[PDB]
RNA sequence: AAAUUCUUGGACCGGCGCAAGACGGACCAGAGCGAAAGCAUUUGCCAAGAAUGUUUUCAUUAAUCAAGAACGAAAGUCGGAGGUUCGAAGACGAUCAGAUACCGUCGUAGUUCCGACCAUAAACGAUGCCGACUGGCGAUGCGGCGGCGUUAUUCCCAUGACCCGCCGGGCAGCUUCCGGGAAACCAAAGUCUUUGGGUUCCGGGGGGAGUAUGGUUGCAAAGCUGAAACUUAAAGGAAUUGA
RNA sequence: CACAUGUUCC
């Protein structure tokens, strides 16, 4: 895994924690 | 050589005497006290050529002013607009001989 | 570590230059960091020099040249063999080889 | 060493050792001061008095043949202006700018250099405070300082 | 004191037409109310009486403009054009 | 090298170093007793005087604005004077 | 800008000490200089001094010896009571036979031991052996 | 009512009888009242001032141009729409002139045009908001606005 | 344009040259030194083509008649020694009439 | 290497033109300017700027700065204009065990201009800013000073282009046992256990983690601040010898 | 034009 795709990922996954929180509300 | 001129503007305006405005400026050209005349370019053209007709029976010099009359009143050092300015005495400027 | 004092470019007091691209490939390299080559080099080189000369119409006509300013990547240089690496010591001379053929 | 500017720059004037009278000067004190009261009747600031009298006048230093020095000869006679000139300059500086960035709003780099007058202007609109030589309630106000020119 | 936040004349449209569409009028609603200084007399007397025209309250002088801006960006670069190639012909 | 002259500075260079870096802060200006062949006065100019100089009357111009020292109008004569 | 005026003439003696200067040259000329220096020669530390008192701040000129070791300054001037001058020579100069601490108090400045004859402290200038 | 553009009324001399001609000119952008406004073939090259196209430079901005050559303008006189010159042809008395549309077309050098673009423009780039708006726009124009799919 | 309706675009070029005893590898010009070289050089090419038509000037191409004045013109400017003039382009004819080409074929 | 692709409906190529939109080669440099990002066709206009010169003016007006503010590569977003080339996505043809990659033909967004956001880069000299001292050497940019001389205007003084030096800083380079550092190396990374010129920011083994939560900005993307539970005896830097 | 990967102790 490099740095670069680590953070990537990171995005990827911190956007979808927020359309799960999104929906709730 | 624009500069020059606000720099001599500046001058009269704190020793020589001067008046300001169209009416009031137009007595004094027909007194014959007014040596000099500064008009803005944003002034009537029916006032333009009437200031050109008065001072060219009293012999008097006409420097038409490069802008407008917003900058004219703040290189007057005044806060209004001004159209027409005689020069009444220069005083300690050299505006007349240039 | 650093490898090289100017790390390997002409960059001094600039911090950002123009970059171009590379012969080979489309290498987008910096100006100052490309391998430059400037080659004067005739048309033709040893055969075909000499039959041409006599088959031309006018005589002592000298052939003109071609000139061809090379740009370089770091990877294409190397290997095209255009520059080599070296030692330690090696790589601080500057100096560009002896030019007698 | 510039604290508006990165330069480092050392080019200023040296006075020589000797505060004496020239001894090719023959202008009295109150001849160079009535020369100083004409030069500042036809208008025109003291760094320029100075300039020229050196040129044309032959002065070394008008502080060496008179009492005191040319601000301070035009402040006895109330011939001083009404506000000091290193302000004026920077004031009339600060107004070419705006004047300037009202027709070209697309430059940042003049953009960017206003602030600098105004940071400069600041500097000595509060020095001037402490000196006693602008009111206490003075400030500068950039849309009416273009009446000042 | 400050009554909205980030809406201002648009603010008489409440929470119709979407935040977007009042956004984009926001900046046209402004201009077209606003005055201009005027190039005659240089009172600023620059008011939109109908589409296209701008009339002057101290001359009495109508002047055809743009439909919200007194002068549209287009304009003024004809304006700059055509007295270019007006001294171009008889130099 | 180590031990130097500090007290008692050569004249060669005193006047090599910079005006501000001397030893003793000296100018390099000076004035000049110039004389114009228009005229018979004899006028005092500044060495950088940077202004335009004109004679008595009118008659030549004396001095140009340079960069550095003032460029003398062609012909007239100066005596470099000191205090 | 120059804060201290004595820590920069301090310093540039001591540069010209380790590289062993005959004499050395100080832009700016101070009274707390002039006393700094008249402390150390009495105590032949350094080289005959001068100072060229121009129209400005003078330029001094300090002989050299080779007896200089360091020549330090303590910035800020922190008061220096009689209770723990003791323990300011103890952590600053190299041993109690030699080294000097000079401070200034109100008889004038001079170094600790004179400081101790008069019983008087204040706040310290520097150090120097 | 119902148009965009801004008209002007021109008013004329009958060079033939004692008359003063009025006419409804499309006005463009920049024209102010009490100005004269030339037509003519010898007529100089300035904003609000109608000529043969053939006499104009190259790139001349222009409006109401005719497509026939007497048809009092007929082409480019929407609100903020112009014409563009793109080649001059002295023989068979013919210049390229484009339109708003894009397309490029052959016209007759003879016919004329008012220079500059009409006043007005930018008309389009601000929304209607709500259907009273439209409503009103239409009702001034043509019954053609409801539409159903 | 020549006093006929032949409209020519010219192009010439310059190069700063490396003095005889100059020790120094740059041999560079300065940016107002160039503007100065320039305005000098444009205004040869309308001294040579106003005054006639195409006859003369081409007959000024085949030397360098035209290069030369400029090369000996900016000597007090900047001693440049290469200059031609590297290109001349038509840019509008008059109507063409028979008439002219023959004195331009004997 | 082939194929995808065009081609007797004439492809490719040559010549004459026309139109569109990009870009500014060679000159171009361990050169110049700018706070940084960054800045390369000619000319004109506007305002600004460093350095030099100054026996010109004021007289401490100064240095670093939290709060705050301006600018801020590329990519991305919203309105228009335009879209030549290139080209994320996608389609197709090759290669391979597979390519959803590298290769080739197209090609949306984008790349181009204007008006607003966005404030992130290996935004590097991986080296905060102001002041002083500490070896030389040859260059180079600007300005100034002096001087034999060669060469232009020609009609020489003076100005240009060279040559020989000096001065200030401007980017750098070379060199050595100053000195320092773990070493690589450094005229600063020195003037430090002989430890103090001044003033900000920032780090406390490695992960968790720039994560959760809270606050704030943004149209959005995301931007700023910012943990703990728990886990771990090493991680890491320079340098030598083998492989 | 392809050459992908081979548990732990000294
Ligand atoms: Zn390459
Ligand atoms: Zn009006």
């Amino acid at each position: 895994m490099r740095a670069k795709w680590r953070k990537k990922r990171m995005r990827r996954l911190k956007r979808k924690r927020r359309k799960m929180r999104q929906r709730s509300k | 050589s624009l500069e020059s001129i606000n720099s001599r503007l500046q001058l009269v305006m704190k020793s020589g005497k001067y008046v300001l405005g169209y009416k009031q400026s137009l007595k004094m050209i027909r007194q014959g006290k007014a040596k000099l005349v500064i008009l803005a370019n944003n002034c009537p053209a029916l006032r333009k050529s009437e200031i050109e007709y008065y001072a060219m029976l009293a012999k008097t010099g006409v420097h038409h002013y490069s802008g407008n009359n917003i900058e004219l009143g703040t290189a007057c050092g005044k806060y209004y607009r001004v159209c027409t300015l005689s020069i009444i005495d220069p005083g300690d400027s050299d505006i007349i001989r240039s | 570590t650093k490898k090289r004092r100017n790390n390997g470019r002409a960059k001094k007091g600039r911090g950002h230059v123009q970059p171009i691209r590379c012969t080979n490939c489309a290498r987008c390299v910096p100006k100052d960091k490309a391998i430059k080559k400037f080659v004067i080099r005739n048309i033709v080189e040893a055969a075909a020099v000499r039959d041409i000369s006599e088959a031309s119409v006018f005589d002592a006509y000298v052939l003109p040249k071609l000139y061809v300013k090379l740009h370089y990547c770091v990877s294409c240089a190397i290997h095209s063999k255009v520059v080599r690496n070296r030692s330690r010591e090696a790589r601080k001379d500057r100096t560009p080889p002896p030019r007698f053929r | 060493g510039r604290m508006h500017a990165p330069g480092k720059g050392l080019s200023q004037s040296a006075l020589p050792y000797r505060r004496s009278v020239p001894t090719w000067l023959k202008l009295t004190s109150d001849d160079v001061k009535e020369q100083i009261y004409k030069l500042a009747k036809k208008g025109l600031t003291p760094s320029q008095i100075g300039v020229i009298l050196r040129d044309s006048h032959g002065v070394a230093q008008v502080r060496f043949v008179t009492g005191n020095k040319i601000l301070r000869i035009l402040k006895s006679k109330g011939l001083a202006p009404d506000l000091p000139e290193d302000l004026y300059h920077l004031i009339k500086k600060a107004v070419a700018v705006r004047k300037h960035l009202e027709r070209n709003r697309k430059d940042k780099d003049a953009k960017f250099r206003l602030i600098l007058i105004e940071s400069r202007i600041h500097r000595l609109a509060r020095y001037y405070k402490t000196k006693r030589v602008l009111p206490p309630n003075w400030k500068y106000e950039s849309s009416t300082a273009s009446a000042l020119v | 004191a400050k009554r909205t936040k980030k809406v201002g004349i648009v603010g008489k449209y409440g929470t119709r037409y979407g935040a977007s569409l009042r956004k984009m009028v926001k900046k046209i609603e402004i201009s077209q109310h606003a005055k201009y200084t005027c190039s005659f007399c240089g009172k600023t007397k620059m008011k939109r009486r109908a589409v296209g025209i701008w009339h002057c309250g101290s001359c009495m002088k109508t002047v055809a403009g743009g439909a919200w801006t007194y002068n549209t960006t287009s304009a003024v670069t004809v304006k700059s054009a055509i007295r270019r190639l007006k001294e171009l012909k008889d130099q | 090298p180590l031990a130097k002259d500090l007290l008692h500075p050569s004249p060669e260079e005193e006047k090599r170093k910079h005006k501000k870096k001397r030893l003793v802060q000296s100018p390099n200006s000076y004035f000049m007793d110039v004389k114009c062949p228009g005229c018979y006065k004899i006028t005092t100019v500044f060495s950088h005087a940077q202004t335009v100089v004109l004679c008595v009357g009118c008659s030549t111009v004396l001095c140009q604005p340079t960069g550095g020292k003032a460029r003398l109008t062609e012909g007239c004569s100066f005596r470099r004077k000191q205090h | 800008v120059r804060m201290n005026v004595l820590a920069d003439a301090l310093k540039s003696i001591n540069n010209a000490e380790k590289r062993g200067k005959r004499q050395v040259l100080i832009r700016p000329c101070s009274k707390v200089i002039v006393r700094f220096l008249t402390v150390m020669m009495k105590h032949g530390y350094i080289g005959e001094f001068e100072i060229i008192d121009d129209h400005r701040a003078g330029k001094i000129v300090v002989n050299l010896t080779g007896r200089l070791n360091k020549c330090g300054v303590i910035s800020p001037r922190f008061d220096v009571q009689l209770k723990d001058l003791e323990k300011w020579q103890n952590n600053l100069l190299p041993s109690r036979q030699f080294g000097f601490i000079v401070l200034t108090t109100s008889a004038g400045i001079m170094d600790h031991e004179e400081a101790r004859r008069k019983h008087t402290g204040g706040k310290i200038l520097g150090f120097f052996f | 009512p119902g148009r965009g553009a801004p008209l002007a009324k021109v008013v004329f001399r009958d060079p033939y009888r004692f008359k003063k001609r009025t006419e409804l000119f499309i006005a463009a952008e920049g024209i102010h009242t009490g100005q004269f406004v030339y037509c003519g073939k010898k007529a100089q090259l300035n904003i609000g001032n109608v000529l043969p196209v053939g006499t104009m430079p190259e790139g001349t901005i222009v409006c109401c141009l005719e497509e026939k050559p007497g048809d009092r303008g007929k082409l480019a006189r929407a609100s903020g729409n112009y014409a563009t010159v793109i080649s001059h042809n002295p023989e068979t008395k013919k210049t390229r002139v484009k339109l708003p549309s894009g397309s490029k077309k052959v016209i007759s050098s003879a016919n004329r045009a008012v220079v500059g673009v009409v006043a007005g423009g930018g008309r389009i780039d601000k929304p209607i908001l709500k259907a009273g708006r439209a409503y009103h726009k239409y009702k001034a124009k043509r019954n053609c606005w409801p539409r159903v799919r | 344009k020549t006093t006929d309706g032949y409209l020519l675009r010219l192009f010439c070029v310059g190069f700063t040259k490396k003095r005889n005893n100059q020790i120094r590898k740059t041999s560079y010009a300065q940016h107002q030194q160039v503007r100065q070289i320039r305005k000098k050089m444009m205004e040869i090419m309308t001294r040579e083509v106003q005054t006639n038509d195409l006859k003369e000037v081409v007959n000024k191409l085949i030397p360098d008649s035209i290069g030369k004045d400029i090369e000996k013109a900016c000597q007090s400017i900047y001693p440049l020694h290469d200059v031609f003039v590297r290109k001349v382009k038509m840019l509008k004819k008059p109507k063409f009439e028979l008439g002219k080409l023959m004195e331009l074929h004997g």
